[PDB]
Parts: C-alpha cells; structure tokens; sequence
DNA sequence: AAAAAAAAAAAAAAAAAAAAAAAAAAAAAAAAAAA
DNA sequence: TTTTTTTTTTTTTTTTTTTTTTTTTTTTTTTTTTT
C-alpha cells in the first residue's frame, strides 16, 4: 500500500536479474563459458565465496542466458536435494532424460558415461552446494571431476561451494594432472559502497528510494561490510528497520537513531543467580576449572544456607543449570553419570556480572571464601 | 646382498639405454606364457616404475582375454572393490558377501564350474597403500591358487616378503624376475598417499574485523615472541571487533580450518616464526 | 481385510478413530467450586487470550500479517526456556489471523505443522509436510520431490503457506540437508512460504547450524523471557477467573517459589493443581495457605535424608565409612576395598559385627540401585570404584539429627 | 599420465565372452612340450603314490 | 654419557552418528486354474 | 481362446549391524634439567 510495505516487500531477500555489485565475476564467466564454446573444448570450474555473496544468483543468471541457452545445454543440480552421494547419476539421468536398464548406480554412471562419449550439444552441468558430496572415498565427487579427462566428453561442469580450499583438501588428486585441475574462481564479499549499490538498485527497483537517505546507508552498509559483508544480513536488516518504523510511526524517512538501535540489537531467577555467582566464585578462588555438578552443588548448598533461603537438592539443580544453559552462559560437558557433567563457563565474569545485576548480592557471594 | 650389522648398533645415452632395456624385457613375454601356462605366476621386482611393461605385457599378448587390472599404488582401493569387480562384471553374480574369504570361496567355486575361460589379473603394486595388511595378501593368495586365474605383480618396497609366510608363499606360486626398468615413479607417486603465500592468499579473502582479530594475535605474538583466550576476547571487545563470545570462537574455528591459528590446552599459537611474522605486520601498515 | 484397511491408512481414506465410552461423561453443574478450580487450572485449557505475553503476540502477528500480505515468504526465530507460552502464542496469532481470513479481511492461506519430536527420522519432515497437504502418506524421497515440485515452479494461483517448525534442534544432524531444505524455499521466488522455527536455545543458529543455514536464518528474531513472579500470578489468577477459591497469598507464594526456580507456567498450573488436590481431602471449600505449602513441599522434592534415614543399620554404616575415606584419602572416589576397612573400624567402634564382604558387596548394589552411591558391576570386587552420590553433610544429618 | 590410470577407480576390467590349455596349437603340437607333459605327469603321480603309501 | 620431569604429541577409549548390509514387505511378471 | 488366481522374482523400504567420525582422556615420547 503504502512506501513502507513497498520496501518491505522490494527487499525480498529472493532471486533477482540485475547483480550491481556482480560484474567483472559474470563478465569472467561469460568469458570462460565462450572460450570453451569457441574452441569446443571441456573445463571444470570451482566458483566459492562466503555464504551470501552472490554466487546462485550468478549461475542461475547464467544459465537464463539465451545465447548459451542455444548453444549449450544447461543442466542445474542442487546437491542437498539428493538422498544420497550416489544418487547424483540417477538425478543427472532424470535431468538429461537418458534411457537406463536401471536398478543400481552403476548403469546410470554408464549411462552418462555413454551419453558424453557422443553428443550433439555442449554440456553445462552446474553442481550447486558441492561439499555435500564429500564424503570418505570421495569416488562421487573424483568420477565427476574427471569427466572433462574422458576422451570426447565436452561437459564443462560448475561446482559451487563456501569452502576457499575445497579443491585443495577434499580433491589433492586433481593437483597431479594439469588437465584435470579445476580453474578456481572466489567471490570476495561486499564492501561498503557495494552493498550500498544494491541498496540503492533495490530502491530504484520500485521507486521508494525517499525512505532510505544516503546516510543511514552508508551507516548500515558499513557496519553489515565490517561483520560479514554477505548481501543477505544486510537485506535482512534493511528489511527489518522499515517493518519496525512502520510499526513505530504507525512518510517519515528512517533516521539514524531506528537503524543504531536495529544494528546494536543485532551486532534473572534467584536460583539461577546463586548458581552463577557460585562458578564464578568457585573458578575465581580455585585454578582447576574442571568443575562437576556435585562440586559445584556443594558449594552451592553452603552458600544458600549462609543465606538462609532453602536450596534445591541435586535433582533441581541439574535442570537449573539444564535451564541455564540455554541462554549460552554455560556448556555442559556430558559424562556417564549426572553428578559428574562438567560445567563450562562460556561468558567472561564481566558479562556475568552485568547481566545478573543485582551487585549487592554478587560482592556477597564473591567474599565468601570459607564456604569453599 | 650381504649386510653388515655393525652399521646398526653403531647408531641422451640414458633414453637410448632404457630403451634396449625394454625392448630386451619385452623379448620375454612369449616365455612369460609359457611359464603362465604351467601355473606360475609372474613377479617383478626391478628398481623403476614396471607399469609401462606390464600395460605393453596387456597391450601386446591379452588383447582377448579376460583381464582385472588393479592398481595397487591407488591410495582409494579396497579389496572389497576388486572382489565385487570380479564378481560382478567376470561372473556376473552380483555384488560379493561382506565377508571376503566367504566372497572367494563363492569365486573358486564358480569359477571351478568355467574351465578354459583364464581370468588374467595384473596388479600393480602388489605392496601398495592399501594391499599391505595380511588379509588382502591371504585373499590375493587364495585368488591366484586358482587355476583358472593366472596373476602377475610387481613389488617396488624392500619390506614386502614380511607379510608372506610359507603358506601366502606356496599359493603365490611366483617366478621371480629381475625386470630392473631405469624409469622414474610417475604414476606411483603422483597420488595422495606420497606457510606465508597460503597465509597471505587466506588473509586477502577475510574481512574486516577477521582482519583484526588477527592482527590482534599476530601483534600479541610478536610481543610476547601461544596467547590466552580471555586476553584475545578482552581485547576483541575493547576495539569493538566481536560481539560476543560464540562469533569469536567460531571466528577461532574457521582461524583452525584455513590453518592460520592452532588451538592447544586457550592457547593459540601461530606456527611462524617470528621474524616472518614482523615482516607480515610490516606488510599490514 | 486389514491390509485393504492399511491401504487405505496410507491413501488417508479413513479416520484414525478412537474408543468411545460407554457412559456418558459428568456434567458441569454437578461440579463443585473446588472442582471448577481443578479443572480450570489445568494446563491443557488454554486461553483466548494470553494474559502478559501481548508484545510478543504484537510481534509475531505484524511479522505474519506482514509477510502474508506482501506475498514474499520468509523465515523467524522464536526461542525461549521451556513453559514461557511460546507455541501457544504462536498458534494464538494463527487462529487469529484464520479468523481474519475467514471474514475477508486478509488473504487467505495454508497452515501447515510439524513438531521435531514427533518425527523418528528427521528425514519424516517431509513426509508430515505432504500428509497435511494432500493426506496421503509416501515415501520421504517422492514428498521430497513431490514438495519440490510444488515450491520451486510457478503456478498461479498460488495460496501462501505457513509452516510452523516446533523443536528445531531435533531436525539438526551432521549433514544438516533437512534444516537447509526447510529454510531455504523461502528464498525461492515461486515458494510463497513463511517458516516460524521455534526451540529453546537463543544462540541455536550459531552454536550447531551451518553458515549458509544461518545466514539464511535470517536476524527477525522473538525471545520469551521467564515470567517473574508477577506475571505468574496474573496468569493463576486468570485461570481461576472471579472465583473466591484460593486466597490471594497462596497464589503469591506459589508465583514467588516456582519463579524464583524456572520461570515455568506448568510448573505453577501444576502446584495449584496439587494444591487444590490436598484442600480438598482436608474437607474445606479454599485454599489457604498450609495447602500451597504442603505441596510445594511435595513437587520440589528433596527425599535423599528420608532414603538414608530408612536405610538399614549396615547400609547406614556403609555410608558413613565411603564418606570416612573420602575424608581420609581426599580424593571422592574411592575404592571398595578402602571402604570395607573403614566399615570394619567403624563396626568395630560400634560394637556390631559386620557381615563378609560379599554381603558388603550386596549393601554396596543395593545402595547403588537407589543412586545413593555410584557403584560399578560387581565383577571386579575388591576394586570398583565407589562414588559417594549423596553429600556427605546429608548423611550427618540423616545418621545424627 | 595416461588414459589407463584414472583419478577414481583402482580396478578395471576387460571381459571378453566371460560367463558363470592357455597356449595355442603351435608350440602344444611341438615334441618338447608333450614329451615334458609325459614327464612331469610321470613324476607327479609317482610323488602322489609316495605320499599317499607314506600317509595310508 | 646418562637420569628425570613438564609438557607436547601419538594413541586409546568411547560415544554418537552414518554407511552399508540384511530382512521384510510391496509390486511386476509368470504360470497355472478355470470359464 | 480368454479371464482370473496363485507363485516366484524383483524392487523398494525399513531395520540392524558395522564402520567412521569426533570428542575426550590416557600413554608414550620429547625437550630441558640434573648427576
Ligand atoms: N550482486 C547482487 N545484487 C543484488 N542482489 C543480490 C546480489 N547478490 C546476491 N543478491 C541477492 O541476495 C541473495 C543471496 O543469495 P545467493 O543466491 O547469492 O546465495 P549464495 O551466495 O549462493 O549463498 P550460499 O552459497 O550460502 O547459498 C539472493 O536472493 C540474491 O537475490
Ligand atoms: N501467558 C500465559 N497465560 C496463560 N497460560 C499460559 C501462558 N503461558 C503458558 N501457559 C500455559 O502453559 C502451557 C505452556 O505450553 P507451551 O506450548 O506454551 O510451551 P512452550 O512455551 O511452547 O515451551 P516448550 O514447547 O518448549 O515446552 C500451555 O498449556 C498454556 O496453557
Ligand atoms: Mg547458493
Ligand atoms: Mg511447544
């Protein structure tokens, strides 16, 4: 309805045609992809980057592209979709609508296998999320490799990752032929001004570029560029900042203020207190900081009866700690019996002690050695 | 070959020369049937890589028999692989018993029932990565005391008769042969079984804050000449380049994956020296 | 046949039926107020509307009348520590939201539901998202291409799909390929589906998920804090309604005690219940305040000096010599055979005889199955190892007091 | 280097007419090979007669 | 030249999840019964 | 000759067992001090 909905709803977060901040990496595919037309001769290709950084934008921009629509024939496998490593040949078969005996992964390899052997197109095979195929032999993943190596094959295959060293670790064997060694290609992730870019093309996209000045951002842009520098947070956040002003305000543009309190946003009971304050007592005033649930019980049950309140036997106290270990303060290291699980501080004592809050009861607890 | 043990408890014209060398073990190869055919079986062991041979010994003699290849010096195989091969794709009994010696028997008694149809098998490598157990080399023996089967091998390691006793001895019914080829191990080695650019090429693709917690550590270790884990997130959260505890550990975590940071027990060490790490810090200013 | 009957389970033709009784069930107006007390505290009767969780209910129905209306899909976080009125706040903003789509004031959609508990497999998340789809029950290879085929390829008309995913943290494995699926249809501009995950943890995205399944997570995230003892005590006394049957300090008493533990709204459902339950065999119409105590007294239990007080005269020396080599080797687990030593010096101080080892070996079992000590197989006598589960200050309690 | 070794599989197979007296005709017509046959199955039942009288 | 002890690295359990093998149940073709 | 019934095999699906990973703890070897 109005400018708030509109670019709440532009942002989207979801597939798109034009990539601002994506054009020497399409002009090098487009490159690769007509280089190995021209001379009709098969690569492989590892394209990776962090998770967000517009690689399936990319390679699903690509394989819309008319000219290599006629000249190739485009094949997209996305590699969580499978039941199994070895089932990559039967969804390849159900892909290129090869004619199978069937009934073992052997025939559909074979199958393939014929199928590159002749052909009357180019082949393009793009392998989406490929470190789902790594697994201890690896002979998926080395078979698939080693199809550019196979005499008159013409598959050129993509495989898309997060990993900068897939191709190093999980496949060293490639490294002992320069013909089968996979050009890599990384996707560095955003700066600031290109997520301002994309930010201002996803604006422009529907005309709500009003809501957002430059300056609110170049603020955004610079704190998700720092963090991450993935496109995704950065829309998300985007995204986030107009459906709380619309909650707020209900054509205000958004100020600074809204997106510093979004930004710094993202980037207790009394047995719970006792039970914090008497780790952080216990590893302040002892060196060992193996500490167990009965060790730490003890200590507990001194402190509670110094005090005078009624303390919880082991039983709940064990889902005491269970409850607060939910909140990331603690890791419970698991053992054979209950008394002996291994609690694991994880804050260091100042975030504990600003997040308890109540420091007349924490100076009181941390003074009292004796009960040690 | 004599040795002594007093060293133990005291501690072009070449090609051309090759060349005659296998055209000479290539004169051997009608001798080679001749002995195959009386229930021999084949071994080398000469210094250099033998798999030029034995694929010209496949080439030139069985081009029309049935051949099981096996790569030995392949880093990846299992016995397993070579069983449910035979098995398979030979007798074309589907895949073999999870059990091995169960799987051969099954072999020999199928293969008992098929005279006049030799399975050849060439394995390159006989002491390779994963052929050096006792077991595999109790199957391979049981495999080449068929008759019907006829093996040929290569050994390259000096240690390879320890995982023969008499019996693996007697069912290997082996002609030795002294096929000394002068060629390096190019296949052999090429496989997986036989730093500041990587740092540098790892550190380009990090981003800012990545950037600083590692900075941070490298400027505590070019102090110090292993940091602490409260002095990194003390000083994580006092120029604002972490949020919490769990984005640092994880940040550590991928500092563990790219091999930039090794953990011990937190200590957290580089594994540079020290003047390579001042020359990387004067490259970061 | 029954195999017809299977047949037609798996096609969803016939109801799952349940027995009927054979008398009819009691009416209201023969309930007492005592009664009408008990069965509204209750934990299964929800209410229309949750009292103090209105800026949570806020949150979720903005973000969800939002992405309905917008027709994008997308994905949130809700997280909090068990009993804080999560799922019932999340299918309360549901119902509303059906509500307004049956009167024509939203758009109409889909809800589907699943629960990461009541799957074996996390694989069946398939197989339960297809069955409240169609009804039919298939293999989790042909749902998952069959849901394939109905997110990623476009077809209008069609209708917006909201799945609700309870216990995210049971659907997380090593391969993470469920998690992954679930949250990344969304992305896809065919799909208009919006995911609400719900768990416990609040750091469940970055201490097990993936980093492409975090970033696909997404940053709209909800937390339920505990309820202090305020609110706890607003909810009891909602559920009671205008009714006079509990005083208005048991009520204070039970929100401070259960509050000050868990935060849990169970919890205290449960101790008025239990509490109700004891008014009423001591033939009173309310609920004063001994009542609450006596059962706070009895749900947060604390019975290890009742086992050791009844245990017998030779277990009871048993238990004061593991805890006598405790003190004496410093050390908390000891072995048996330093502990029959000190049971013999003890006996001895005593003036009882002590039984043979092997009778020593059945009092140390016999311990052990209650989990007053921890004790190994008694293969190795003479050398398995004897932890002391119970405090040694509680058996000096139990043993002098 | 060479199509013969590849990079995944470890054992490869070259049937021809398998199904579920290796030498040819020239050299088993030939009087050395049978006169060797004549011999060595002379001496090898001679040593099975041995050992079977030894164990009996 | 040889002994020891503080710490680091190889290994040893173990425990938790997955790959694969077995076992069973459902579906496609086969062979007999029968109209 | 043509429709229906029952068998056998094959295929798919589920369950159990073995193998692999992965975390934690122990044992052996190393580096550095002492005789
Ligand atoms: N250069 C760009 N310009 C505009 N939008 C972009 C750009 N890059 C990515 N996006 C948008 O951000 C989202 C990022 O998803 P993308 O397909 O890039 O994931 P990815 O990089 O493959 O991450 P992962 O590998 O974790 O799946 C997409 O929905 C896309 O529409
Ligand atoms: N604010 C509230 N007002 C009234 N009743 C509540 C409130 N919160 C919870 N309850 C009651 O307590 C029970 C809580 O169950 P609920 O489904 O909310 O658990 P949850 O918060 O989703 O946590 P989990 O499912 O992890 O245990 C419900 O049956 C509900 O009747
Ligand atoms: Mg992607
Ligand atoms: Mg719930």
């Amino acid at each position: 309805r109005n400018k708030y909905q509109n670019a709440r709803r532009v942002l989207n977060s979801a597939e798109t045609q034009n990539l601002p901040g994506r054009e020497s990496q399409l002009q090098e595919l487009r490159e690769f992809f007509s280089n190995h037309l021209e001379s009709q001769t098969s690569g492989s290709l590892y394209v990776s980057g962090q998770p967000g950084t517009g690689k399936t934008a990319c390679l699903s921009l690509l394989l819309r592209d008319p000219d290599f629509s006629k000249r190739l024939q485009r094949v997209y496998i996305n590699c969580t979709s499978i039941a199994s490593v070895g089932a990559v040949y039967k969804k390849l078969c159900t892909e290129l609508q090869l004619k199978v005996s069937g009934r073992t992964e052997r025939d559909h390899l074979e199958a393939i296998q014929r199928h590159l052997k002749t052909a009357k197109r180019m082949l393009l095979l793009v392998l989406d999320e490929i470190d789902q195929l790594c697994t201890s032999r690896q002979e998926v993943l080395y078979t698939i490799f080693e199809w550019p190596a196979l005499p008159g094959s013409r598959i050129l295959l993509v495989g898309i990752a997060n990993s900068l060293d897939l191709t190093d670790r999980a496949l060293m064997r490639l490294n002992a032929r320069c013909e089968l060694k996979p050009r890599l290609m990384h996707f560095p992730p955003y700066s600031k001004q290109q997520i301002v870019e994309i930010f201002k093309s996803r604006l422009a996209e529907a005309e709500v570029l009003d809501v957002f000045p430059p300056v609110t951002l170049q603020l955004l842009a610079a704190k998700v560029s720092a963090i991450s520098g993935d496109v995704r947070r950065a829309l998300d956040i985007g995204r986030r900042v107009v459906e709380i002003a619309e909650q707020q305000k209900r054509l205000k543009p958004v100020q600074v203020t809204q997106v510093a309190a979004v930004l710094n946003k993202v980037y207790f009971p009394l047995q719970q207190k006792l039970m914090l304050c008497t780790l952080v007592l216990m590893l302040r005033n002892e060196r060992n900081k193996d500490i167990s649930m009965g060790r730490l019980h003890e200590v507990y049950r001194r402190v509670c009866a110094k005090r005078n309140i009624l303390a919880l036997d082991q039983a709940e106290f064990t889902g005491t700690v269970d409850l607060v270990e939910t909140r990331g303060i603690l890791r419970i290291m698991r053992k054979k019996e209950p008394r002996l699980h291994k609690v694991l501080l994880q804050w260091d004592e100042e975030e504990v002690h600003a997040a308890l809050s109540d420091k007349q009861l924490i100076a009181s607890i941390l003074s009292d050695t004796a009960c040690l | 070959f004599v040795p002594e043990s007093d060293g133990y408890f005291h501690s072009a014209e070449h090609e051309g020369s090759i060349n005659a060398i296998m055209e000479e073990y290539r004169s051997y190869f009608p001798k080679w049937m001749c002995i195959l055919n009386e229930g021999f079986n084949i071994l080398l062991y000469g210094l250099g890589s033998k798999h030029q041979l034995l694929q010209s010994f496949h080439r030139e003699v069985l081009h029309k028999q049935t051949v099981l290849v096996v790569n030995g010096f392949f880093p990846s195989l299992t016995i397993k692989d070579m069983l449910d091969s035979i098995t398979s794709d030979i007798l074309d009994a589907g895949i073999s018993p999870a059990n091995p010696h169960e799987a051969v028997d099954m072999i020999e008694e199928e293969f008992a029932l098929i005279p006049e149809t030799h399975l050849f098998l060439i394995v390159h490598n006989l002491d390779g990565a994963m052929l050096r157990n006792v077991k595999a080399q109790a199957i391979l023996s049981r495999l080449a005391r068929i008759p019907n089967i006829h093996l040929l091998a290569s050994i390259d390691h000096i240690n390879t008769p320890l995982l023969w006793d008499q019996g693996k001895l007697c069912s290997f019914n082996f002609s030795w042969w002294d096929c000394t080829t002068m060629l390096p191990y190019t296949n052999e080695t090429a496989f997986e079984n036989s730093a500041l650019s990587s740092m540098r090429s790892v550190f380009s693709s990090l981003t800012t804050n990545s950037r600083g917690i590692y900075m941070l550590i490298v400027k505590y270790q070019l102090k110090n000449k292993g940091m602490p884990f409260r002095d990194l997130y003390s000083s994580c959260r006092e120029a604002f380049l972490v949020s919490s505890d769990l984005a640092l550990r994880a940040q550590l975590t991928e500092f563990l994956d790219h091999k930039l940071v090794k953990s011990k027990r937190e200590q957290l060490t580089i594994p540079i020296d020290g003047a390579l790490l001042q020359q990387f810090l004067e490259e970061q200013e | 046949t029954p195999s017809q009957k299977m047949k037609k389970i798996r096609a969803g033709e016939l109801s799952p039926s349940m027995q009927q009784r054979t008398d009819l069930p009691a009416k209201d107006s023969s309930k007492s107020e005592l009664q009408l007390a008990r069965e509204q505290l209750h934990v299964s009767v929800v209410p229309k509307s949750l009292p103090c969780r209105e800026r949570e209910f806020e949150n979720i129905y903005a973000f969800l009348e939002g992405k309905i209306q917008d027709q994008c899909g997308g994905c949130m976080y809700v997280s909090g520590v068990p009993g804080t009125g999560k799922t019932a706040t999340v299918t309360g903003v549901i119902r509303t939201l059906q509500r307004m789509a049956k009167q024509n004031e939203l758009p109409a959609f889909e809800y589907l539901e699943i629960n990461g508990m009541r799957l074996t497999e996390p694989r069946q998340a398939y197989v339960q998202i297809y069955k409240q789809l169609t009804g039919k029950t298939v293999s989790w290879e042909q749902a998952h291409a069959l849901l394939e085929k109905r997110f990623t390829t476009p077809a209008p008309r069609r209708v917006t799909t909201v799945l609700l995913v309870d216990e995210l943290d049971i659907l997380c494995n090593r391969r993470q390929d469920v998690v992954y699926n679930l949250l990344d249809w969304p992305t896809k501009s065919a799909a208009k589906l919006v995911v609400v995950t719900i768990a416990n943890t609040m750091d469940l995205p970055e201490r097990l998920l993936m980093g492409k399944v975090t970033s696909r997570l997404g940053l709209t995230r909800l937390t339920f804090q505990p309820y202090s003892h305020k609110q706890l005590q607003e909810i009891v006394t909602a559920r009671l309604g205008g009714s006079e049957t509990f005083k208005g300090e048991a009520v204070q008493l039970v929100a401070r005690k259960v509050a000050a533990v868990s935060g849990d709204a169970r919890r205290a459902l449960d101790i008025c219940r239990r509490a109700t339950e004891i008014a009423d065999t001591a033939a009173v119409k309310c609920v004063t305040m001994l009542h609450v105590q006596q059962a706070l007294a009895e749900m947060i239990a604390s019975a290890k000096v009742q086992a050791i007080r009844n245990c017998s005269r030779m277990e009871q020396i048993f238990l004061q010599a593991i805890a006598a080599e405790v003190t004496r080797t410093g050390v908390e687990e000891t072995t048996f055979m330093g502990v029959y030593q000190q049971v013999e010096t003890i006996a001895a101080f005593m003036g009882v005889t002590f039984p043979p080892p092997g009778r020593a070996l059945r009092l140390c079992s016999k311990l052990g199955a209650e989990r007053l000590i921890i004790s190994e197989h008694s293969r190795n006598d003479l050398f398995q190892k004897i932890l002391l589960n119970v405090s040694a200050d509680d058996i000096h309690y139990a043993l002098r007091v | 280097m060479d199509p013969t070794i590849s990079v995944s599989k470890g054992c490869f197979v070259y049937k021809n007419g398998a199904t579920r007296s290796l030498l040819g005709k020239e050299v088993v017509q030939q009087p050395f090979y049978e006169e060797y046959r004549k011999a060595w199955n002379q001496i090898n039942d001679h040593i099975a007669d041995l050992q079977h009288r030894s164990y009996a």
